[PDB]
């Protein structure tokens, strides 16, 4: 029992941490050409600035989701190696 | 409000370089901070995209298919229709893709640039109640002032950008001081910097990098 | 400049009122006005002067179709008091000429002061009613019903 | 464990006290895996079987 | 404001003077409910009242 | 409190820039004090989203579909509703897709802003009862006082920000002295940090990056 | 304890800046150190959370759903109950979430900032009695001295720090000496530094990255 | 149920990520010779500019979509190991 | 969730609060899997074969 | 529009600079100011492909295979054809490879440049009911005024980067001051940059990095 | 169905993509000696320049 809760705990809050960590988000300072309404993605679109610098995506950090991919995986083989469904 | 006068604020870039207050643009230092004043009004101008430039209006004149605009800093979008039925969105084109095309009378689909402050349109509308029917989002230019009891078409919140940027021109000009000049570039530029980043034409909330291009 | 009393019906609070017509002040400091509800004057502090040009209700809910009615009182005081050696103000100069201006316009459309309604004695029973009334003299059976629950400074027979 | 609901889950979230201590299980994710469904079923399924 | 103007009659209207000496021997002008409100608001009541000071 | 008059920030700023005292701004250090405080008081304001000038207000006019807001730096969110019912957020949408859509009467679902001071809100309004129902959660400019005895509509723990911004300006336009125009405005940067690292909008605990936004 | 006065706070800033110490503040530079004491205090109590300005407090007053707290610098948490029963935390919702729900007398929930020093409580209480089970904890402003004989609500380990500070800002105002303002400013950052690292709101074995919030 | 919901979830917010991160974008610095009109691709073309950094494409971010396929990945394989369908 | 169609990915979405939790459910993909429906197909078709 | 005179824009040069204003170029400060005007309008209209000097003309004469256009800054395409059918563009081809071909009269098919003003079509027409049927897209030489009563023409919202040049120029000639002229640069490159980065040539909607040539 | 709907969109937007990342580019600044009518590719082709 406290395996099974310790896994359902696991799997929430990654669930919870890889909803924040998928999401794209750019960075848009202030400037003399380059409003918000005209920062839009298309193919092949050329933005008409005056630095290049304007407009930047966010740079997200390391993700520890491999840690939590390893508990979870050595928490289900744990349980099956004692129930003895293997 | 737009409660400023061009009196006024000449007073006020007199008073900030070390001059005295004038009643009217008699002497030499008058004269040169009006001119300084103008100057300074067209920078601020040129400076953003404010609230209180852009607009959207319709054509001043039409040629027959040269819609005149008379003065404006850009043009951005050109919209066909009413607000009781809505208004479609013209398709911009280069000049030679859009001379490459018949130009004939009708409803408008796509737009270029000719020359200063001019739109052609194809089709073009060749009766007033269709040339009324043509909207273009522009961003205006500041309007200057030109006597002494003449009432700055600018909010007053902005009129210390602009005194700002006058005192630095004036510092160039009549004191020649570029420490003086330096110090105002910097007082401008920092308020410039914070307006630009707080008062933008989109809410947070609606800055997104997706728009809906209607599945063609 | 020219005034023109504004006539409108209003259900409930909270909201507001177009007196362009009236043309108050442009300083929404000063309450240039009076409002009559129901064709009796009342306090205009819950009207909120939020524009020149917009009053706002912050009251009691009035009942179904109240014919409020907003009218223009300039205030009979002073701008401001010139010292020694201050520089003359044409735009102070203009202000006070307005404002005398504005006085003897509304002079001219409604009377001056007393003859906004007909000052009659007002049966109404005493608490908030009465609280800021600058017109409308009570009646002496109100006044009497509230005195008689008073106490007094000599030979006072506590109760309760 | 067993079954698989949200009054399941919610059921779970008010013994992992204690069950497994003093942790944090405030998670606005209310997966449950049906690790423990799966175990009992193979398990009833093989007993079945046999 | 206070008083009107011309050749008219003298009828009386309701002073909103505060209360004090002003309050003597008028014995033709009514007061107004505000300056009557004001007065008794600072006065103890003959049952249930809360003495203070 | 708000118990700070405009004669006692102007003699603060006077006495700390080193000028005497003033009883009234019948001079020209005064008048020229009482500017820079003016404009140093709208420099705070555009510094930060303060508390006391964030606010939810209503509009003060309507045009048709257009409803003016006076003077705000910016517009944040528009609601609609009552505090009984509730209140539901409009969505924000760019002039150009709001002109797409025919400009009829009835209950508000998207906004957009129109020139300066203008919010357009699409289905409008059309009696007083519905108009009185929008919401618009806005930042209002700092109200500039204008004679010796006004108060400051400003708290009392911010007129030290607001004094070292003025005295800044007053190095720089009245004593022309470099270094202490870069002493004070070290000291109001130092100070308006802190301010604004200390004081924000939401709870420590409240601070988190998901919101939820409702399935759909 | 708290003994310090504000004549003596002022005559230690006159001595350590080089002026003779005054009886009462009757000159222009007895004036200049009060007003430079009042805002080094002011600054002092912004640059930290200290424990003589942390507490939690009722609120002054009471509109129908919003509680007035005063001038205080920072609101951190509410809470619901009384001693003999316990207190309950409320949620922080910022103001358009909180906006969507109907406001209705009854237990406190929810709460949110509204302008300057004002928490608005939903659902809210009506009567006197529910109104003083709310605790809300505030980061108080630091008690400004008014005259010479004012004790300063501030213990007197402290009013050195507050004295290097006045020095500091007196050192910019009066002396018009940047080094020695330097001088002053690195000693009220030293002492500042230490007294920030020693002194915290925690243990360092209540120091702890896990904080238990409960199986919801 | 939920692990199905789940899924669908991740699904269509890595679709919506992947709409954004994937379409191509230049940046144009103002200058006195190339003009936006003249910026567009040729096989060979070469650009008649005054400075060599005018005309610059936009360096995306790194994409977090892998934490996502393998999400996914776990997500389906508990489903088919909890259904039986081997 | 058996079912793909807009209407039914509408309704699928009108639970997720109560089955998976106060998660965002709100992406202006409709995508479905058919994850439910292939399972659901898969044991049928081993159970009338059997 | 274009209402500033030759005489007006020397007069704000020379306040600018610093000297006393004139009423003719009779003098030689008058003299040196307007060529140094001259030379001013001319460095700005190389500055960038103003919108008030990109147009499409005709070619002013015809030699057999060569068309004069007389003195224009940089011929972009050519076009053959009528509003009333369309333009066709031509094929810009080198010196070397449109000698190759035999040059005979027709319809044109390509062209190239001819040492100065001059571009050479082949085939080309040989009456002028053909000759006008070609369209050549250029940038125009900035016309330069002569005379004090000349009307210059350039839309009034750039004489100021005109005066900011010409300023510029005359610290160099007129003053010899380094200081003056590297300050005059400044603001001069600074409002040609925001000027060049906002008004450009197409539309932020209409600049995609991929253009139809055809499918051939 | 939603599946061979997006499967398409995504087709058909990297090769919209693609068109774009594949044509090479060259960028020439202005000189006193090479000349846009003389930047050709040959093979051991010297260019002659500053």
């Amino acid at each position: 029992m406290g395996l099974l809760h310790q896994l359902n705990i696991i799997t929430n809050q990654r669930c919870d941490n890889l909803e924040l960590a998928i999401d794209e988000m750019w960075t848009l300072v202030q400037n003399s050409s380059l409003n918000p309404d005209e920062v839009q993605v298309a193919p092949g679109k050329v933005f008409l600035v005056d630095s290049h610098d304007d407009l930047r995506p966010i740079q997200r950090g390391g993700n520890n989701f491999v840690v939590s991919y390893q508990e979870a995986g050595l928490l289900e083989s744990t349980i099956d190696r004692n129930t003895g469904t293997g | 409000p737009k409660t400023t006068t061009f009196i006024q604020l000449v007073n006020k870039c007199l008073e900030n370089i070390g001059e005295r207050p004038v009643i009217s643009f008699n002497n030499s230092v008058a004269r040169k901070a009006a001119d300084t004043v103008r100057d300074a009004i067209t920078d601020v101008s040129y400076s953003y995209d404010w609230s209180w430039l852009t607009t959207s209006i319709i054509a001043n004149s039409w040629i027959n298919e040269r819609a005149d605009l008379g003065d404006v800093q850009s043009v951005k979008h050109v919209s066909y229709g009413s607000s009781s039925d809505g208004y479609r969105e013209l398709t911009f084109t280069d000049e030679r893709t859009f001379d490459a095309a018949k130009i004939y009378p009708g409803v408008g689909q796509v737009f270029t640039f000719n020359e200063y402050g001019g739109v052609r349109i194809n089709p073009y509308p060749e009766t007033v109640e269709e040339q009324v029917k043509y909207k273009f989002y522009v961003v205006k230019e500041a309007t200057l002032p030109s006597v002494e009891i003449d009432v700055i078409n600018i909010p007053d919140r902005f009129i210390q950008l602009i005194t700002y940027n006058a005192c630095t021109q004036l510092s160039i000009s009549h004191l020649d001081d570029a420490q003086a000049s330096q110090m105002w570039n910097s007082k401008y530029i920092d308020q410039l910097s914070r307006l630009r980043a707080r008062e933008r034409n989109t809410t947070q909330s609606g800055a997104n990098m997706f728009k809906f291009r209607g599945t063609r | 400049m020219a005034t023109s009393n504004v006539v409108v019906s209003r259900t409930g609070t909270g909201w507001t009122v177009d007196v362009t017509a009236c043309n108050l002040l442009s300083d929404t400091g000063i309450k240039d006005f009076i409002v009559l509800h129901n064709a009796i004057v009342v306090s205009n502090v819950t009207y909120a002067k939020t524009t020149a040009t917009t009053l706002t209700y912050t009251g009691a809910a009035l009942p179904s179709n109240t014919p409020v009615e907003i009218r223009r009182k300039t205030p009979n005081s002073i701008i401001q008091l010139v010292t020694y050696g201050q520089k003359l103000s044409s735009n102070l100069w203009n202000s006070e000429i307005d404002r005398n201006i504005r006085w003897r316009e509304e002079v001219d459309l409604n009377g001056a002061g007393l003859v906004a309604s007909t000052p009659t004695p007002q049966n109404d029973a005493y608490g908030l009613v009465w609280a800021g009334d600058t017109f409308y003299p009570p009646t002496r059976k109100s006044v009497y019903d509230k005195i008689e629950t008073l106490a007094t400074k000599s030979g006072a027979v506590l109760t309760g | 464990l067993y079954s698989g609901t949200p009054e399941a889950v919610d059921h779970q979230r008010t013994q992992t006290i204690n069950t497994v201590g003093e942790v944090n299980n405030d998670w606005r994710h209310r997966l449950n895996t049906g690790k423990a469904y799966e175990c009992i079923e193979t398990v009833h399924g093989y007993l079945m079987g046999a």
